[PDB]
DNA sequence: GCACGAATTAAGCAATTCGTAATCATGGTCAT
DNA sequence: ATGACCATGATTACGAATTGC
């Protein structure tokens, strides 16, 4: 098929939470971690013509954009994948269906209990800290009357006694008060606006990052803890 | 040992009132139907080589049950004689109270601190009698509770000898053991103050720290039972505080168990209920 | 407390030379090696309001590099610093002072015995070509009345003979016969146009870097030999 | 000497091929590689004056980028090399003739059996994807009346059968069919437009690479089957 | 070595074949699989025994030709 | 193994396999 | 814009165990 450099930014970006990913014919890409701690989607202009399970994403990338954007990408004769440039083709394999943990069926995320808005300099600045204070656990929660975000470091706190670190969200409306606590290694966003439906039901729950390209669900710690 | 779920299973569980009822059912199984199977079997064997006569003799020496009710396994396998099992009956004397029975395990070696078995115990009788949630809660319970005890209990011994081979200006050496590394490091940090020095041949107790220690090494070592000095005790101590040695000591046999036990002691959440 | 680009610089460069740091209440700023080679003093743009204690700098540098200018600095209910912008709040705790060293009193350095003048550009130069042929030892020392700085490694050239770089600081007044050893283990500064003032009677000295905002000062070795 | 910026880059394409270069006089530079798999050579613009030997030119680039390019270098007095700029002067040592690998006088390459000519998007892209897809030789042949490049990887077929990577260069006017054979390991060029010269009777054969800027002469291979 | 090369595949497997002793068909491995540190012959012994479960011939006696491919 | 006994020879490793660390090339992302 | 720095495979080395002559 036809790939554009938007797309391919797009699937870098899908390949840090799984090495390999099936791209299914039609126009909702999506995939999930390998452990099942987060999964993504998008919806792209480019269609897929059949059904592959790449193995290294970041080499395929790789050697895709080293070639003209109107390359063509379609079957080999071996069932690999034949990427042609106007000049020139590479043969990459293409692995058995198995070995690629998909998700077999895409999430309808319902309905959430709450709904919030974060800017894109916010994450930026967020991973930015969790990389210098070495933040290990994000506690999204409402303080004062507005919701706000909490940065601890579970290594030595296993309490998260010390909120090493603190960011206002935006204003909260309700009387529902919640700590969702996520990790860090599991915030594979890219920058940009985000908007964050949040669930939680029993000891479990989720949260949406909606964005204006692809979105991410993420689930909630044990340590999340909700009040309706 | 012959499991016998799947009898279980058939008569039903709810049908019975206590504990009792379930113990008494596996008691007379034996006897009125298994027995006579037994009996018959081994005369088989003494009818097959023509033997003189028929001398074995088999009954239920133990029966092993989870407590009714509860969501408790009852019972698990870790590999070649390595079990634990939740026994309420041995050799027909019905026990008022389960009996724990376990061999085998990691929980009697002498290298672990007394309050290492002792919880490593309760988690034996939890994942046996008690739910998952009692597994799950006992262990952060456990985690916050465990270094709340001193620090010379629960770091462990080592012997230390030809510390000349792996020593260059206290910095560890080629494949410098962990005691080693340990004592140069405290050589290094009380040079002159009057201590009785660190030899070979004498046993050192040595425990681990955190990353960015003052002393600028990861270890620390010194005689076993001694008191190393008070200038270096407090940072010592705030600089191992909720330390991951214990995932060398309690996190890993309490994972070789769980796993085998069929369940997980920390809750890995995750998005699996929206795939379904 | 405010900080601003040259500042945070200057504070890295001071980190560069001591991980710890004392913040007297003022513009004046003090640091000293641990063995104490090398002292540095820096008065800031800004104003100091209190007395702190820094272990860890470079992560401090990393955190005001990466927040808005406008952020207020200053001290956390605990007595720790707090970070805190109109958006955010960071929390870093505060080390013993007994743990960290720091100067006693700054150094007046009344005479000099020798007066010279480095260029930033040749500074620069100096740096590279020593970190390219692994010098580790400058000895300046004047020669048919110009200024001199030779390159010299030690560990190869105990006997100061094979000359590996050639710095002819300037022309030379006088029959002062001097000729000081300094080890690259502890000087490091910005590119700038500098002053330096060598200074050493009998077996004790040191010379002093005077820079347009900040100053230095490096304990000459003993076997520097001076004729005065 | 007085050597240009596109001068520095050629004997960096020279180190890259070969860690000791010996500049003779005039304005001609040459090499080969230590094992002898790999000959370059370039008609600089720069005139050189006296025979020099480099064991290292890695470091003389850095040393010859800290200083100016107009900077003089020459035979120093003590049996070594002086560079002089307006300002500095450096030592570096020499080396001798005989510890240095070089050819002895320059490649006359025969007549060429094929000729070809491979652009520089299309090289470099060759160059780049050799990473990607794991290649380790090449084979430059005629299929369907065209010249072509083929990757194949030597490890996983020693018979050189896989096609991994093709990529075309023209129609080739002739019936003397051949399937060549390069070492990916030799290919060591500047990214550029190059003339690909074959030749090849009996046994003996090589490529030669002419490039707007120097000229590469790899090696062939034993097993490259040719006849003309 | 290109001739010996050439006819090293076409020939009979068993005139290549690695023809070994097998001492301890059960001291390294623990359960079929090779428990501990296992000598290159003896992964084979077990991979064969393994696969033939069921299969109707006589397992490894110690001692015997076999050879480790 | 009781009760000694009466005569006495195999030595010391070459080589492989594995694990863990130590060092070294190489890429991804960032202040610049 | 350009390498800097951190993280991740290759490669080397040696302890440890075992059997082979």
């Amino acid at each position: 098929m036809k790939l554009s450099k938007d797309t391919t930014a797009l699937l870098k970006n899908f390949a840090t939470i799984n090495s390999g990913i099936m791209l299914k014919s039609g126009q909702f890409i999506m995939t999930r971690a390998v452990n099942g701690t987060t999964y993504a989607e998008a919806n792209i202009s480019d269609v897929i013509d059949f059904d592959v399970a790449i193995y290294d994403l970041n080499g395929f990338l790789g050697i895709l954009s080293l070639v003209n954007d109107d390359a063509e990408i379609s079957q080999s004769e071996d069932g690999n994948i034949k990427i042609a440039d106007a000049r020139s083709t590479i043969f990459w394999p293409a692995a058995d269906p198995s070995t690629v943990v998909a998700p077999n069926k895409p999430i309808p995320f319902p309905v959430a209990s709450a709904v919030t808005e974060i800017k894109a300099e916010d994450l930026q600045q967020l991973l930015r800290v969790s990389r210098g204070l070495q933040i290990d656990t994000i506690a999204i929660t409402v303080k004062e009357g507005k919701i706000v975000i909490n940065g601890f470091n579970k290594v030595e706190d296993s309490a998260l006694t010390r909120v090493k670190y603190s960011l206002t969200l935006g204003d909260y409306d309700g009387e529902n008060t919640f700590n969702f606590i996520i990790n860090m290694a599991n915030m594979k966003m890219q920058p940009g606006n985000y908007k964050l439906l949040l669930w939680a039901k029993g000891k479990q729950g989720a949260a949406k990052f909606e964005g204006e390209h692809a979105n991410y669900v993420v689930a909630l710690e044990a340590d999340s803890t909700h009040d309706f | 040992y012959v499991c016998v779920d799947k009898v279980i299973e058939k008569v039903g569980l709810d049908r019975f009132k206590e504990q009792n009822d379930l113990v008494e059912f596996m008691n007379q199984f034996g006897k009125k139907k298994m027995e006579p199977m037994i009996d018959v079997a081994y005369r088989e064997l003494c009818d097959y080589m023509n033997n003189r006569e028929h001398l074995m003799h088999m009954d239920r020496e133990a029966i092993s049950c989870p407590p009714l009710g509860s969501k408790g396994v009852g019972g698990f396998w870790k590999a070649k004689k390595r079990y634990a099992l939740n026994v309420y009956d041995m050799e027909d004397k019905r026990f008022a109270e389960p009996h724990l029975k376990i061999m085998g395990m990691e929980t009697q070696q002498s290298s672990t601190p007394k309050a290492v078995q002792e919880a490593l115990e309760e988690s034996i009788r939890r994942i046996l009698q008690e739910g998952e949630e009692s597994v799950q809660e006992y262990y952060k319970n456990f985690e916050k509770e465990y270094r709340q005890l001193d620090y010379k209990v629960i770091a462990e011994v080592k012997t230390a000898n030809d510390i000349a081979k792996y020593d260059d200006k206290g910095w560890p050496g080629f494949k410098c053991p962990f005691h080693i590394r340990g004592v140069l490091t405290y050589r290094r940090a009380v040079s002159g103050l009057g201590v009785a020095p660190i030899l070979d041949g004498n046993k050192v107790m040595v425990l681990p720290l955190r990353e960015g220690n003052p002393f600028g090494d990861k270890c620390i070592a010194w005689p076993s039972g001694t008191e190393l000095p008070k200038e270096i005790r407090s940072d010592v101590l705030s600089w191992i505080d909720h330390s991951t040695l214990f995932q060398k000591s309690f996190v890993k046999p309490l994972a070789g168990m769980c796993e085998s036990a069929g369940m997980d002691y920390e809750e890995k959440a995750s998005l699996d209920f929206l795939f379904g």
